């Protein structure tokens, strides 16, 4: 339906690559970019993405992750 | 045998030990990459993951992609 943008800050100090591939492999994702000065944030764009499941998988497999933004932009 | 790649993965650089990871783009979609302070709108066309600007022009030599 509506195009999403989701930004997640992830603690990933290999860890960046892992985090990015997990996000790419999530349902509904069209793109995944590293953003921020420290390249410690992930911007996800797509449709019908479930942010709750996405945050728990990141926390499960990679490290602490928190939602910075969710916008149906 | 493996499924066809679903994404093209873009890098600034061609060498695994030094390249910088930029973005994953779903094959069949277009996305805007930000790199070296500029924007590049790419089309991830297929599993060969040629770097393709949506305006038909030549992309910079340093922009590389491979299938995931």
């Amino acid at each position: 339906g509506l195009k999403q943008k989701i930004v997640i800050k992830v603690a990933m100090e290999n860890c960046r690559s892992k985090a990015m591939a997990l996000v790419a492999s999530t349902g509904g994702v069209d793109s995944v970019a590293l953003v921020g000065d420290l390249r410690d944030k992930i911007e996800v764009v797509g449709y019908g993405i479930d942010p709750i499941k996405l945050i728990s998988a990141l926390r499960k497999k990679v490290g602490d992750a928190e939602l910075l933004q969710v916008s149906q932009a | 045998g493996p499924a066809p790649a679903r994404f093209c993965v873009y890098y600034d650089g061609h060498l695994p030990a030094t390249r910088v990871l930029l973005m994953y783009v779903r094959i069949g979609t277009t996305a805007t990459i930000t790199a070296r302070g500029h924007e590049f709108e790419v089309e991830a066309k297929d599993q060969n993951c040629k770097v393709i600007l949506t305006n038909g022009k030549q992309a910079p030599d340093w922009l590389a992609a491979e299938p995931y």
